[PDB]
């Protein structure tokens, strides 16, 4: 147990690693996941949370007491939120007004204020909206697709975890899903510099694979699926790319809930589905590894978890 | 109208 620290930002990081035990079978590689839902806010935007405000403020971009704002639905603005309660900042999220009841109530529970933007813009709209804000008011925008802190903290901080956690092992392959990319990019870099052998895979939709040059389309792989290339996304990293359809990942992490007791967001279904297959690929005695970013109680009014 | 959750 750790000792006692003086802000809940300070437990953000060092998440464990579990080998799979019933998905796949003793003929194909071992597959390890690390439980980025473990950070103190629930998933992998903790890390980049939190290393865009302490930079910006390293910088004198921002003290506390100043207002932030970003686009965003998803994990990043429960991220944000968190970590801005936390160190006292202020933050507004720009977001299309189809968002629910329950996502309102969570950010506004960590004190953020909500802009919502029409709901037949999308996203889009959102991002457009914090532009606006941010040219009008002078917000700070953390900008997660483009901030080179995000897959920065993931080089210096999951990446050499992993390293740590796989101490007289190698790792024969890293995949992840790429929503801003840091992820993968970051850790990426770390596991191939020490092991230059390291296949890294990148995870994508099926059904909006841009990666693969494909055109977006729409998909249900939350956390997943941006429509563009981030900058962020280092798309050097990568030696292949797996797309995962969306009843697949579902199905997925209903077995992983189930057979494992790993209860996950569907785009952690996703990367396990994708890392089982490359396990099978590589053979009984390798390695594979990949990250769930997010728990599947977040997702309990979605179609993830209805019977 | 392209939706993402990130």
């Amino acid at each position: 147990a750790q000792k006692p620290v003086d802000n809940i930002t300070q437990i953000i990081g060092g998440t464990p690693v579990v080998k799979l035990r019933n998905v796949v079978d003793d003929n194909a590689a071992d597959v390890y996941v690390k439980l980025e839902y473990q950070n103190p806010g629930g998933s992998v935007k903790d890390r980049i949370a939190l290393a865009m405000i302490e930079k910006a403020e390293r910088e004198g971009k921002i003290k506390p007491g100043d207002t932030i704002v970003e686009p965003t639905s998803g994990n990043t603005g429960i991220g944000l939120a968190f970590v801005c309660a936390a160190k006292g900042y202020k933050a507004v999220f720009t977001m299309p007004e189809t968002m629910s009841q329950e996502r309102r109530n969570l950010l506004k529970a960590y004190g953020a204020e909500l802009v919502l933007t029409p709901g037949s813009e999308a996203m889009k709209g959102a991002i457009k909206k914090a532009k606006e804000l941010k040219e009008e008011h002078g917000y700070f925008e953390p900008q997660q697709f483009e901030n080179p802190a995000n897959p920065e903290v993931h080089e210096l901080t999951t990446g050499p975890e992993l390293l740590q956690q796989f101490e007289g092992k190698t790792i024969d392959a890293f995949l992840a899903g790429v929503g801003t990319g840091g992820t993968l990019s970051g850790v990426g870099k770390v596991l191939k510099k020490e092991y230059p052998n390291i296949e890294i895979v990148a995870i994508e939709p099926e059904a909006s694979p841009v990666l693969s040059g494909g055109e977006p389309g729409p998909h249900k792989l939350q956390g997943l699926g941006a429509g563009f290339i981030p900058g962020t996304l280092n798309t050097e990293i990568y030696d292949s790319i797996i797309k995962v359809g969306n009843d697949t990942a579902m199905e997925m992490s209903r077995r992983v809930a189930k057979e494992e007791g790993i209860l996950a967001g569907i785009s952690s279904g996703a990367a396990i589905y994708a890392a089982i297959q490359k396990a099978k690929e590589l053979g009984k005695g390798k390695t594979v590894v990949t990250v769930l970013p997010s728990n599947g109680e977040r997702y309990l009014s979605t179609p993830l978890y209805s019977f | 109208g392209y939706m993402f959750y990130i």
